[PDB]
């Protein structure tokens, strides 16, 4: 049923969980006990911009991703319409959260306009670029800047353009 | 005592398109990459590790339409399989 | 007639370390990443897809010594599993 | 035995090959018939440099990788001590090889000194940088610049530093 905490996410049975734990040896990330673990996730979504078009439909993505990560057992922080500087400050704050210590993993979701160099903040324009680089997200969440997530899977999801090109070439069949 | 740890490990990034290229979004349906990711996670989290799921999402984009995009897995330092074990 | 194809697809890159970081080499034994990759390919090409093999190589570097490095899988657009099927 | 063409590479049996073809559906890359396929691989290795230290031991890597890729069924081109411009020219020549048409995949191996920006050519120094970017390797081998390898796995392996940092941080146990 979808009435439970996992909603529309298909459940892993006890037999399937043991099958996975048997098919692969000591090559799976350890999962913390459900009763005590404090899983955290962060969604940053920019929809309203100063100089670039509005990202109509972003609410559907926010809803979808928030519910999904909650279904998977994560407490979801949702932050909206931030500059790159605000994103950096929010990322640093996220890296400092005590709950990561009693967590086994994290998810980071970024949704915005994007260019080749990275993700657009709310104030972005060609004249004055407001960009957060992917490199910076990694740096802020690595072992040096986020020791609490050492040895723990950190999943980063980015919905954004990475340039102006259509991503296609023609061929004759 | 103190011990050495890798400065960067256990990361996986999943982007909506390849470098240089656009990613699509519908005004009422949302972003195709996001919608596709949720659907695959809902279906495959129980049986597949996140890396396998990301590949499956990629596969669903394989045949290009009028809005072609190819989601890209980036900077992977996962040393193990990451299973979500939903329900646990 | 003409048909559209993804400009970038079916790629996998495997680097010897993470960005910013050194990769090690011995004057007579060669590069550790290279030696480790060959050994894993020899062992696992028969049973594992190349992405799984690359993860296994990563895993072998997990415990850091005096010459720590973490090989990184980059810019992946493999839509399918790539099995080498050695002997075939 | 290691006397065969596959050398030290463990063989996939007919039963194992069918098991893999059964466990996964239409989610495996098609392999071309062994009798007719013309698999190609390229190794670029820089050992002797104008201004940076000699890469002693590179010969072991060249030998190891060459034999391995041959064992896996690839015809291996080995190019040594090239500038970034030479590497580009060699990559373009490789992308134009007719054998890719009757191949199912390729391997590209790069071995050199490296910095954050990319791979060092033979003439590299801080004063006059001689760098080949990873982005350029991808571009040269994509569907636009190498249509013959459309839909075919292209595996790129790079042995090189990506900066000066030791890649470690301390923690107390
Ligand atoms: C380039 C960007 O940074 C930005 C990224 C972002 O906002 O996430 N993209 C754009 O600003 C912009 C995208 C808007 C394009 C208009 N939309 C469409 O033409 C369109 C038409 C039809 C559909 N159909 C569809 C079908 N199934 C779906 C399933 C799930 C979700 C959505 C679905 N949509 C979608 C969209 C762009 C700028 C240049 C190129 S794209
Ligand atoms: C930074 C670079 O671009 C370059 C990358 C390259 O040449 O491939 N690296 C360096 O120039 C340089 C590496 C040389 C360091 C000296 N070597 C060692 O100290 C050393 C000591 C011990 C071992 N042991 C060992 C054990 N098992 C092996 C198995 C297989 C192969 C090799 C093995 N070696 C190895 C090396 C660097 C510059 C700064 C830091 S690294």
């Amino acid at each position: 049923t979808s009435s439970g905490s996992e909603g529309n996410v298909k459940l892993c049975s006890l037999e399937e969980a043991q099958r996975i734990w048997k098919q692969k040896s000591a090559e799976i990330y350890p999962i913390m006990d459900k009763s005590s673990r404090t899983r955290l996730a962060l969604i940053i979504c920019n929809e309203e911009f100063d100089s670039i078009p509005r990202r109509t439909g972003a609410e559907v993505d926010i809803t979808g991703m928030t519910m999904l990560l909650q279904n998977l057992g994560y407490s979801v922080d949702v932050k909206k319409n931030l500059t790159a500087s605000d994103m950096t400050t929010e990322l640093e704050a996220f890296a400092h959260r005590p709950e990561h210590k009693t967590s086994d993993s994290t998810f980071l979701v970024f949704m915005s306009h994007g260019i080749r160099e990275g993700i657009c903040g709310k104030k972005h324009s060609e004249q004055v670029p407001d960009i957060l680089q992917l490199n910076a997200i990694f740096n802020m969440l690595n072992t040096k800047n986020c020791p609490s997530l050492k040895d723990k899977p950190k999943v980063i999801i980015i919905q954004a353009c990475r340039g102006d090109s259509p991503g296609v070439v023609w061929f004759k069949d | 005592a103190i011990k050495k740890a890798h400065i960067e490990k256990d990361f996986i990034a999943f982007c909506s398109s390849t470098p240089d290229n656009v990613s699509w979004r519908h005004p009422t349906m949302g972003s195709v990459f996001i919608g596709r990711l949720i659907e695959h996670m809902q279906e495959y989290a129980c049986s597949c590790d996140v890396e396998e799921i990301f590949r499956k999402v990629r596969f669903s984009f394989e045949q290009p339409d009028g809005r072609a995009q190819m989601p890209t897995t980036e900077r992977v330092t996962l040393t193990r399989c990451f299973y979500l074990f939903p329900g646990h």
